[PDB]
């Protein structure tokens, strides 16, 4: 998953 | 002999990046649930953790290589290492007179009594303290401290990480960058090099005790209700 | 005609578990995340809904039958109605005066406003505030709101319920108490009954637009990651 | 699942 990391990834 | 255009960029960016994800007033700190002296430290001292894994997530999207990493290894990298980039991101704020972490006032003051009221025993935060001494003993230069940081980060002995030769590659690169630094720029760093890369040895068995206790918080609900969805995401087992 | 002893049991236990589960000074705010005036008030008002939660489960458990129920049914109930008892509960602070909840001082008044600044339209907050006047001008007693809570928590209609008898037994049983204490302590209540009933088919309309509403922010990481665990799990879709 | 929640109910 890791929907929050992905996002701060961009 | 000097350091090349190349070791100095990395240098630059380095040094941007943290200046750029660190606040040395602390003034985010009256964002974060209070601090409170069961667990009851734990809400503020788990937004602290939370605002940090951010800014780590910041500050190694600027380590040059990293962005072009897969977000796969991107993701086991930050997991793994996160714990041991706040615990060096923190010796910033460590200070020797009071062996506690001064972020601001008497609210933000960081004793080990107060890390125990989140959950933590001294199985972690006796060998933490005398990391965080040891560390703030080396009187690291920004470059060397930022250095550091960006070594840890690309450590390609991780869990979950799978390209570990590209990895291994960059964190060679960081490291050659970081014992020119130490032989141009640093007088009297003759072993300095050696103590830094035996305290990323340190961190592996700080790290592990940290996922040991935190595994224990994270199994009661009572307590893992406390957490943020960032700081679950990021210490959690999923893959 | 008067009320039985059972009846009067019912409603003894239920202003009982609100007297437990309420505080009228709003003395724990200082413990959330502060308010601040992209989605400002989001972590302030997450913090506000998940200490809210906390005290409609610690309610629920107290309302006769509700603990006989299913882990289950308990679950799919709290879940579905949450929303709505955290609307109902919230009449408590909302002023005519200022068309506002006043939670203590200058930083605990919530207005429309706050609310949009933590990702709501006024495609809620106009029916709310509406909902909130027509509630406020029907003058409840303590016994009236705590039934109606209780009421909005054991409605049969809820999805994921199993037990669709035994929860409308329940219900019944409460509406039959209401019904009668209007009766027999109401001076007036002629119309009061019809007028409250009413306002639950109103909380089933303002749920569907605030789970609506909570689905988009809970679909963007950067939002969710502000919610708590608590939060995340109740108006989560899980089964 | 619902951790909290069963928690929270006891
Ligand atoms: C986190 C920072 C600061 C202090 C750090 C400190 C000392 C407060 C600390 C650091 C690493 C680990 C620990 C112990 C574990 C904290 C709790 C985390 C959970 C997830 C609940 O296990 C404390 C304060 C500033 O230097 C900023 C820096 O990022
Ligand atoms: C929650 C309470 C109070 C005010 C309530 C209020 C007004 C502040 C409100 C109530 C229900 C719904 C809403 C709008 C949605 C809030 C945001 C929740 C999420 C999950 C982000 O969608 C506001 C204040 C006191 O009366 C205590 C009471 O429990």
């Amino acid at each position: 998953r890791h929907k929050i990391l992905h996002r701060l990834l961009q | 002999h000097m350091l090349s255009d190349e070791q100095m960029q990395i240098i630059n960016s380095l040094v941007e990046a943290h200046h750029k994800t660190y606040d040395d007033s602390y003034s985010d700190f009256v964002r974060f649930r209070p601090p409170v002296r069961r667990l009851s430290m734990l809400p503020h001292l788990a937004d602290l953790v939370s605002y940090s894994i951010q800014k780590v997530i910041g500050f190694a999207k600027m380590i040059p290589g990293f962005r072009d990493l897969t977000a796969e290894d991107q993701i086991a990298l930050l997991k793994s290492s996160a714990i041991e980039i706040i615990m060096l991101r923190s010796n910033q704020s460590f200070s020797l007179e009071d062996m506690s972490w001064s972020c601001g006032g008497p609210d933000f003051k960081y004793c080990i009594n107060d890390v125990t009221k989140a959950g933590h025993t001294l199985e972690l935060l006796e060998p933490l303290v005398k990391f965080q001494v040891g560390l703030k003993k080396l009187k690291l230069h920004e470059e060397e401290h930022v250095l550091l940081m960006a070594i840890c980060l690309l450590s390609p002995d991780r869990p979950g990480v799978q390209d570990h030769v590209r990895i291994e590659a960059l964190q060679d690169r960081l490291c050659d960058v970081l014992q020119a630094y130490i032989r141009i720029q640093h007088p009297g760093g003759r072993l300095l090099y050696a103590k830094m890369i035996q305290k990323l040895a340190d961190l592996r068995s700080l790290n592990e005790e940290h996922s040991k206790q935190y595994r224990s918080l994270s199994f009661q609900p009572e307590h893992s209700m406390q957490l943020t969805p960032l700081v679950l995401e990021v210490f959690g087992s999923e893959v």
